[PDB]
């Protein structure tokens, strides 16, 4: 849902 | 130092996203991102046209048009993009055809330490395949160190004459985590990929995907841009990473994600000098 990255 | 001042000054710069974002946040559109946050610009995004009449949001795919120069012609641009999603495959290829892209840059694994960052979008080498309107015959593939060439040729179902080869470099030796510790690799691969577009006259832009479309996707990208500059006008010309990377985020919110990523920008473009004045 989130980008980490 | 240095490195990060300017790269946090960047982040600064973004801690507020100005340009609207509203297509990608529609109901319609919100499992054609793989993440919630990670949006188009409305400006800049990819419009599809030529939709399925009985889809009531056919125009939309996670995609934004990267010029490097205001005056950029399609052959000189890229367009950044997510993975493919399973139901975003269809989507990717009629963003293929209709802007005429003959080269696709992936700079993922499918499956990265368990975790899909792009559907399998080509068929096997010698496979055709069926995508919506859209074939895809994958004519040879061509193992290098760091990468697989796949020659492509993409149609539209029934209609003739709109055959063109679509020339696929996947680059596959990208760590898991971080950045490689040499440029050369990308350097060596991003060489080709440049040839091959500008062999191929009334080219589309390039297409890019990452995961996100933004990470990985805008660090090739910028080196990319970087490089030809020198192409262009020579190794003592002046260089600016963050004017740059400021050039590209003003059409895709977020591109160069790491510090390690920015670090890397710096390297190979020092070592795409050093290759031309070391022979």
């Amino acid at each position: 849902s989130d980008y980490m990255n | 130092s240095g490195f990060w001042e300017e790269f946090e000054t960047l982040q600064q710069q973004e801690c507020k996203l100005l340009y609207s974002r509203k297509e990608g946040q529609r109901q319609e559109n919100k499992n054609k991102n793989r993440y919630k946050n990670i949006l188009p610009f409305d400006h800049t995004r990819v419009v599809l046209h030529d939709g399925d009449p009985n889809e009531p949001v056919s125009d939309y795919i996670n995609a934004n048009i990267i010029m490097p120069e205001f005056g950029s012609s399609g052959k000189k641009s890229y367009i950044a993009t997510q993975g493919c999603l399973q139901n975003t495959v269809n989507d990717f290829w009629r963003m293929v055809f209709q802007e005429n892209s003959r080269v696709i840059v992936m700079t993922t694994k499918e499956v990265e330490r368990g975790k899909s960052k792009c559907v399998k979008y080509w068929p096997d080498e010698y496979a055709l395949k069926e995508y919506g309107v859209m074939r895809v015959r994958n004519v040879k593939e061509s193992a290098a160190h760091d990468y697989t060439l796949r020659e492509l040729k993409l149609s539209k179902v029934g209609q003739g004459n709109t055959e063109r080869t679509v020339w696929q470099y996947h680059f596959r030796t990208w760590p898991d985590h971080g950045v490689p510790s040499d440029p050369g690799g990308v350097l060596d691969f991003l060489e080709e990929v440049h040839h091959k577009q500008e062999s191929i006259m009334d080219a589309g832009p390039v297409v890019v995907h990452s995961s996100a479309g933004i990470g990985r996707t805008g660090t090739f990208i910028v080196i990319d841009i970087l490089i030809d500059i020198i192409r262009e006008k020579g190794v003592d010309c002046d260089i600016d990473v963050p004017k740059t990377i400021q050039m590209v985020r003003s059409q895709r919110s977020g591109m160069v994600q790491t510090e390690a990523q920015y670090r890397f920008i710096y390297m190979a473009v020092q070592h795409y000098i050093e290759t031309l004045q070391r022979r």
